[PDB]
């Protein structure tokens, strides 16, 4: 009979943000930051991997 | 157009390009490797079905 095996694996410690947060244009990786005062300031990041 | 806009704002009258109005579409490209697919016996079309 069939059996489904779900796997969970720990990765390297990294900066973690939600996927809805990452804007990907295939040349630049940015996220809109909410500065102290409330000033929306975009910032470039470097993606590693993603899941879940 | 880009290079025409350059010679556009150098003659009596205001100007603006267009090459920028016509951008902003986001894509995820599945670029099939014929050699890779061939290995598993699949043809370009076969991979495309998925």
């Amino acid at each position: 009979m069939n059996a489904w095996l779900q796997l969970n694996t720990a990765s390297e410690p990294m900066l973690l943000i939600p996927s809805q947060a990452l804007i990907d244009t295939g040349s630049e990786q940015r996220v809109i930051t909410v500065d102290a005062d409330g000033r929306f300031v975009p910032k470039r990041v470097a993606v590693f991997q993603a899941s879940q | 157009a880009e290079q025409i806009e350059e010679v556009a704002r150098t003659v009596p009258g205001v100007a603006s390009a267009l090459a920028f109005r016509l951008e902003g579409g986001r894509y995820i490209n599945v670029e099939i490797n014929r050699e890779k697919a061939a290995r598993y016996g699949m043809t370009v079309a076969d991979v495309q079905l998925f």
